[PDB]
RNA sequence: AUCGAGAGG
DNA sequence: CTCTCTCTCGCTGACCTCTCGAT
DNA sequence: CAGCGAGAGAGAG
């Protein structure tokens, strides 16, 4: 359909991303402050849209919980910690 | 509390703001030359200084 | 400068000057052919080149979506669509000055009030 | 500091001036040579107007060079002592006129007295050293 | 060398939407470099989006 | 609803069809796969033919395309 | 970064993490710290290895 | 496709930044010595000078890039013919004139082809090369970096099991052949 | 034995 | 000439512990 | 990778 596309590195250099489907709809006050600050994209055309910002990591990475609110030296160490860590591999 | 976060958050807005007006007059070209030194250096220096004070 | 070759065996053409009218003229090699010099510079060389600030300029360019867009509008355009750059030369004494395109005019205007050259 | 020299800001920067190499090189925007048949009468409007100057009391090809305004006054270095410096450098080989410093345009033209000036100017730029220590590239004042 | 890059680039994008074209291959377009490399290449790595 | 524009929670649904076909290890898969199709019968095809020549004569040998049991 | 546009000299587009470690973050933020991270691992073998030597 | 042979061709500008006479010259793969790319030229076919350096130079207006070409224009200025140029190749005649032109087909940019009648392109994508190689002389574009992971590739078990592949299988090719030859008999 | 790989601090 | 740099070009070095899998 | 150990390679008296 053309709805997404497949992109190399050297392509990516010619292109525009936002993270967030919510960057490109138009954007005419009150913030929990928690939510962590967000910078305006400020940008007129993205050619493309991150599907999801936790696909740039890892399996391993994705294994980590909070991983974000998290310092990244201890999430390396976690994820070779868990390829050390015992589990049940296979059913069979 | 939420008033130190606003605080924190009205810091980090300053110090932006103070970056931005630098980096506007670099664009200006109306920027004092500084002896041994590339001028562009002197805007890294000084945005990285900002930057690191606003945290401290 | 300016570089002439020789139209007959497209060769570079070599300065020669006449000593009895004192001028200048460039004579070829590979063929015969001498001609009158019209500019008196037969070599120059910039040690300090703001040439290449602005590279490749097209109305293409006015459309890459990784140009960034600016509010501020030159005086012959009168349209605010612009795209600004950073020098493309790469040097150790590099300006931050924004060079701006605007289609319209598709004239540069740039940000620096010092220097109103070219 | 030399001792009792303290607080000396400007003797300071007369140490800095006298102790940072300073080349052709770095002083000079443009090379470019012309040729200029007649000593009396060049064809730029600039060298004109330095050559009615030249009032007072060899190659017709002539080497133009343009110096930067800011360099200058950043430095100790003179556009008269610039001349100066080449003109040791040459033993009178060459004869040079240099713009004056108040002049807002400041032109250097050097005459022999063409490859011999494109190989000359290539030597002047990189050999000549002016008000320098030689190892020296850059120095800054601190307290 | 090819006039009208973009008119070019767009049916190209049109041709790898509908599938005519390999989605693997890449085609990039730089205007200042005036330069549209393809890569049919194998080991590129590719993201989806 | 077919008209209005997705969210992220709508995105991972799109990560779920695409994981689903690709699976985790797609690229090993992909490239054995390739390589056994096609590389193995072009791989066979370049430099297959043996040519000895007596003066008196020629014996060629050539290959048909690879099968894989 | 892809997402970045070009030629932006701002504290974000640099690297400058507004957020805590609490508030989290973002993706681009994240990345730089990883950079970050992963130069400082780097170095620590570095510095291990040579120190080992210097040490002998 | 078929046997892959990694080709580097180094085209190197002579000189310092602020040295004098700053000439370009490059190595071809098979020759002990670098020739000016200006006798590559004309053991192409490019003749003219002026030619040479529009391969060379996109665009006729700017003044450096001619000035940075114009010392190796008068080394060039030396053999204004193809077939000397073709002649002052590698070290050993008209043998040697021959193998120039098969080098140059063989081992100077094999990727875009390998058979003459193609000298053109090449010769294009060869000032192509030397106009990047001006753009990063003259300061204008800083030089390219080996870490860009688009120009890294990874290759997967695949290819790499087909490299090992073609080895062995051009191994057992051999060895047939090898049983052929040995005897008649059967 | 050797070589290789991996992992721990 | 000619010792005197002086600008090239070779080479040799760079904490323990525990599996395992191949030879 | 660098230095130090050499050797070409002038070399500027
Ligand atoms: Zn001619
Ligand atoms: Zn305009």
């Amino acid at each position: 359909e053309g709805l997404v596309e497949y992109i190399d590195a050297e392509e990516e250099e010619s292109i525009l991303i936002a993270m967030q489907p919510e960057d490109l709809e138009p954007a005419e006050l009150d913030v929990d402050p928690a939510k962590r600050i967000r910078v305006s994209h400020h940008a007129t055309t993205f050619t493309h849209c991150e599907i999801h910002p936790s696909m740039i990591l890892g399996v391993a990475a994705s294994i980590i919980p909070f991983p974000d609110h998290n310092q990244s030296p201890r999430n390396t160490y976690q994820s070779a910690m868990g390829k050390q860590a015992m589990g049940v591999f296979l059913t069979n | 509390d939420g008033p130190t976060m606003r605080e924190i958050t009205e810091t980090i807005a300053e110090a932006k703001k103070k970056v931005l007006d630098v980096t506007k007059e670099a664009q200006a070209n109306l920027l004092t030359a500084k002896h041994g030194m590339t001028l562009r250096e002197s805007f890294e220096d000084n945005v990285v200084r900002f930057l690191n004070e606003a945290r401290d | 400068t300016t570089f002439r070759f020789c139209r007959d065996c497209n060769n570079m053409l070599y300065p020669r000057e006449d000593k009895e009218n004192n001028r200048l003229l460039f004579e070829c090699r590979t063929c015969s052919y001498v001609e009158e010099a019209g500019s008196p510079l037969v070599y120059r060389h910039e040690l300090i080149t703001n040439i290449g600030e602005t590279a490749g300029v097209v109305q293409d360019i006015g459309s890459d979506p990784t140009l960034p867009r600016s509010d501020r509008e030159c005086p012959k355009c009168h349209s605010r669509e612009n795209v600004f750059f950073q020098s493309q030369q790469r040097r150790k004494d590099t300006s931050m000055v924004l060079f701006f395109v605007c289609l319209s005019c598709s004239h540069i205007f740039t940000s620096d009030q010092k220097n109103k050259r070219t | 500091l030399e001792p009792g020299h303290a607080a000396d800001q400007e003797q300071a920067k007369l140490i800095r001036s006298a102790i940072e190499h300073t080349t052709l090189k770095s002083v000079t925007i443009a090379s470019e040579i012309y040729y200029d048949p007649d000593p009396r009468s060049t064809v730029i409007p600039e060298d004109e107007e330095i050559i009615q100057l030249h009032f007072s009391l060899q190659s017709p090809w002539l080497l133009r060079l343009e110096l930067d305004r800011a360099a200058m006054n950043d430095k100790d270095l003179t556009m008269g002592q610039v001349g100066e410096r080449i003109k040791q450098t040459f033993k009178n080989d060459l004869f040079v006129i240099w713009s004056e410093d108040n002049d807002e345009k400041l032109i250097i033209r050097c005459r022999v007295v063409d490859h011999m000036l494109k190989k000359i100017e290539n030597t002047m730029l990189e050999n000549i050293t002016l008000r320098g220590v030689e190892n020296i590239e850059r120095v800054v004042m601190m307290k | 060398v090819h006039r009208n890059p973009a008119r070019l680039m767009e049916t190209l994008r049109t041709l790898r939407r509908k599938g005519d074209i390999n989605p693997e291959v890449s085609m990039i377009r730089d205007i200042r470099e005036k330069e549209l490399k393809i890569f049919t290449d194998a080991g590129r790595v590719y993201r989806p989006l | 609803d077919e008209s209005a524009p997705i969210t992220a929670e709508d995105s991972w649904a799109v990560i779920s069809a695409f994981f689903r076909e690709k699976g985790l290890v797609s690229q090993q898969l992909d490239s054995f796969n390739q390589f056994v199709d096609y590389t193995l019968q072009d791989i066979i095809c370049e430099d297959s033919t043996l040519i000895l020549e007596q003066l008196a004569r020629k014996y060629e040998i050539s290959f048909g395309k690879i099968y894989v049991t | 970064l892809p997402h970045f546009s070009k030629d932006d000299y701002s504290p974000e587009s640099k690297g400058f993490v507004e957020n805590s470690y609490l508030r989290g973050l973002t993706p681009q933020e994240f990345f730089f710290h990883a950079m970050g991270g992963r130069e400082g691992l780097i170095d620590t073998a570095v510095k291990t290895a040579e120190t080992g030597y210097i040490q002998r | 496709k078929g046997s892959r042979f990694i080709s580097t061709l180094q085209v190197k500008l002579y000189g310092r930044e602020g040295s004098s006479a700053r000439t370009i010259k490059a190595t071809l793969p098979y020759i002990k010595q670098d020739i000016p790319i200006v006798i590559i030229f004309r053991a192409l076919g490019i003749i003219p000078d002026g030619e040479i350096l529009e391969h060379i130079c996109y665009d006729v207006n700017d003044w450096q890039m001619l000035e940075m070409l114009k010392p190796c224009v008068e080394d060039g200025f030396v053999i204004q013919d193809r077939e000397t140029a073709l002649d002052f190749i590698g070290r050993r005649k008209e043998k040697r004139i021959q193998y120039a032109k098969d080098i140059l087909q063989k081992e100077f940019l094999p990727h875009i082809t390998q058979l003459e009648g193609f000298e053109s392109r090449k010769a294009f994508f060869l000032g192509y090369m030397i106009n990047r190689l001006l753009l990063c002389a003259l300061d204008r574009k800083d030089q390219d970096d080996r870490d860009h992971f688009g120009k890294k590739r990874l290759d997967l078990a695949g290819p790499l099991l087909a490299q090992l592949f073609k080895t062995l299988f051009k191994k057992l090719t051999k060895d047939i052949f090898r049983y052929m030859q040995r005897t008649v008999e059967e």
